[PDB]
């Protein structure tokens, strides 16, 4: 009754490669701050509905109760949007590729009050990825951990406990997958453990930025500079 | 909730 | 330099163990009523005094003293409440339901409710503690985690390309140490990496907590409930 | 002049 448990290391990476969302486009065409944050938020709102299908399609995820999936996702959403974007802008130093036709310089983030600090952390982060030459089959593992790890200790019975351990079970499988990949690329044990860590230690950075981007996002809605979708509202209100 | 709907759909 | 880099795993955990700061006590006087302002004042008092020992511990962490003051200041500014918080969780480990701030300050769920906003963070802090107990955290595992939180948490917001990777080179050492400890406890190569990942995945929850508490802390300063050590003011002001 | 800056050489 848990056959995400009976996946092979490669049926996994191929399952996750298979779920990958499409790369959405900006409908962008003077740059206002409400103009561009209009842009980034209608982009993110589109992004979110694709993310939900890709969530359903992360092995082990639909085994979870509906209320548990909800929370994992309102806890994990902006993190996921960022790691995706950071992967996107990997082969674009200095620039953030939100959409194929919306590649913002680390300077155009000045166009929204205090947006630039966040730009920079994202920029720092992809610069990290780039420099450790992160692979695409790792990225999808990273991306799956994030959805599963982010909201799992905010659970709070006997049955709700087995969920935690279920999802901890799959999380240990995604570790085995990550490490299989590194064995395969010919990394010594030591290089394996050490890089495993490197990858997992940046996920805290991602979480930092998510936290920080969520209070910017919130201060933005409050002085009403651009209208948020309804889903986007919900995603935000859940953090507060 | 919107997300709730989106999950079952 | 290499003092840090030319370390045995065991020389490593030895050095970390004795750098440990002392468990301080609370200025808690029980023959008085418990306020939001009283207990916020107690905690911040306690905290302020704990930062000064932390700063000595930091300098006693291999690699650390090799950074210039801007980097030491930045690491310590970005990581401080996380280190305070991971210590607190260790402390109240074998006190389920409770958080041992000081041996004479042991709080529980309801007691957090005495000040507004506080309880959500109590709740998570408590959960993090339960998870350390479930996972049977060792003290040699804890001091290493603490050292990782120091070095890693600010690393991506200063970059200095060559300070960058010597921080990275120490952080590697620590995962080596950490693993060597898991080997020695008699954990199988697959438990070794499985648990390495469990530990490092919590650090993300700890970054999530630090950020929330930093946000709460900032609220108290803005609702004027307690005065804050000029030093704490500088710590919060490093965040925005 | 930062309190933390001085504390770190104190
Ligand atoms: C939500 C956001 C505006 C839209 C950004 C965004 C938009 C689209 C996308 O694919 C990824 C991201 C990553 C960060 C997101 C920003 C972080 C936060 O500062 C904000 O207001
Ligand atoms: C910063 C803090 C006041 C002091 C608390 C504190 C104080 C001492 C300590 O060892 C650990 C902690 C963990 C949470 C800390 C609180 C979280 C935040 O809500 C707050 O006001």
């Amino acid at each position: 009754n848990s056959l995400a448990l009976s996946l092979t290391a490669d049926q996994m990476v191929s399952a996750l490669l298979d779920a990958e969302p499409p790369i959405l486009y900006s409908e962008y065409d003077p740059f206002s701050e409400a103009s561009m944050m209009g842009l980034l938020t209608n982009l993110a709102d589109r992004e979110l509905v694709h993310m939900i299908n890709w969530a359903k399609r992360v092995p082990g995820f639909v085994d979870l109760t509906l209320h548990d999936q909800v929370h994992l996702l309102e806890c994990a959403w902006l993190e996921i949007l960022m790691i995706g974007l950071v992967w996107r802008s990997m082969e674009h130093p200095g620039k953030l590729l939100f959409a194929p036709n919306l590649l913002l310089d680390r300077n155009q983030g000045k166009c929204v009050e205090g947006m630039v600090e966040i730009f920079d952390m994202l920029l720092a982060t992809s610069s990290r990825f780039r420099m450790m030459n992160l692979q695409g089959e790792e990225f999808v593992c990273l991306k799956s951990i994030i959805l599963l790890n982010s909201g799992v200790y905010t659970f709070l019975t006997l049955k709700s406990l087995e969920e935690k351990d279920h999802i901890h079970r799959v999380l240990d499988k995604i570790t085995d997958t990550l490490i299989h990949l590194m064995a395969k690329a010919g990394l010594t044990l030591q290089q394996q453990h050490q890089r495993l860590a490197q990858l997992l230690l940046i996920l805290s950075h991602i979480r930092h930025m998510s936290n920080k981007g969520m209070e910017h996002l919130y201060s933005m809605k409050c002085k009403n500079v651009v209208p948020l979708s309804d889903l986007l509202l919900e995603m935000l209100d859940a953090h507060r | 909730k919107i997300l709730h709907r989106l999950l079952q759909d």
